[PDB]
């Protein structure tokens, strides 16, 4: 899906956008910031937002 | 001058004395505070660590402990110094200014600041840990901790005002302050409390106070039923109330 390309559009902001030429690591980091998994035990049921 | 002046000059003095008695000629005192909550910390990592996994493995017991401990040491911290003025400060009862309750609300301020500069302290060194530290709903929270800081500040004026005549009912009081720290949830979740014996505790505000922060501060916390604002709010409300007004009552006989 071209995940780099699409994170990358907004230039408006340089808080919440991922900068070209950044590293594996950070990239990962951000990936999973913008993807939040939660878990609800008693039901035991996987949210992803 | 303007009574609000004066009594701005008399909180503001009685804040300088307090500080000094309340810290340490030292300031040794910073050395304790700051070392308060962490000595209650350590021990449960010994303790409940694995319980608690298997209790709620979402959340982790270095952030579950320090969301429900520095509020409920505050809360305490504001009644126990709040009980103890008056007679501290008895003879400085002598220039007309100075009231029964400056003393109260002078020692209410220095408890909130150094309670404040501890939970900033404590989120500070907790995000450095990389533990989960930024609140979810902030403002939610913050109006449950002024709720709490209310309710905490009209207890300690009502057992400041109403122990005057009888100073042993004061020490008891001090010790009811130890059970309610296992009765509170601070230390374990409640969820793991069988069915039959909530609706006892249900009665007690520091625990819905205790629960609603909690859920203010972690994403996905899921709240028991029973538990709301509306009863704690109250609550606080009225016992303000009835010590504002028995303070009211008794404005002479303290002095």
């Amino acid at each position: 899906l071209k995940l780099r390309e699409h994170f990358g559009t907004p230039l408006r902001d340089p808080l919440f956008r991922l900068w070209g030429g950044t590293s594996q690591e950070w990239f990962l980091e951000y990936y999973r910031s913008r993807v939040e998994v939660l878990m609800d035990d008693i039901c035991g049921l996987l949210t992803v937002r | 001058r303007s009574p609000w002046q004066i009594q701005q000059a008399v909180l503001f003095a009685l804040f300088l004395r307090e500080l000094k008695t309340r810290l340490g000629g030292r300031w040794l005192g910073v050395f304790w505070v700051l070392l308060e909550p962490v000595a209650h910390i350590a021990v449960m990592t010994t303790l409940f660590s694995l319980a608690h996994r298997a209790a709620m493995p979402s959340i982790e017991y270095p952030v579950f402990l320090i969301t429900g401990l520095i509020p409920f040491f505050m809360f305490r911290g504001l009644v126990t110094r709040l009980m103890e003025a008056i007679d501290s400060n008895r003879g400085l009862f002598a220039y007309r200014q100075v009231k029964p309750i400056d003393t109260v609300i002078a020692r209410a301020m220095l408890e909130i600041s150094l309670q404040s500069i501890v939970y900033l302290i404590a989120l500070g060194t907790l995000g450095w840990l990389g533990f989960h530290f930024l609140p979810v709903r902030a403002l939610e929270l913050a109006g449950v901790s002024a709720v709490l800081i209310m309710l905490g500040a009209s207890l300690g004026l009502f057992f400041a005002v109403v122990t005057n005549e009888i100073p042993q009912a004061r020490a008891i009081v001090r010790i009811s302050l130890l059970p309610l720290y296992f009765v509170s949830g601070v230390i374990f979740p409640v969820h793991t409390i069988p069915p039959q014996y909530l609706p006892l505790l249900q009665l007690n505000p520091v625990l819905h106070l205790i629960e609603l922060s909690r859920a203010s501060f972690f994403p996905q916390y899921r709240v028991l039923q029973g538990i709301n604002l509306a009863y704690p709010a109250g609550f606080a409300l009225l016992s303000l109330f009835l010590a504002l007004m028995l303070y009211r009552l008794r404005r002479h006989q303290l002095a």
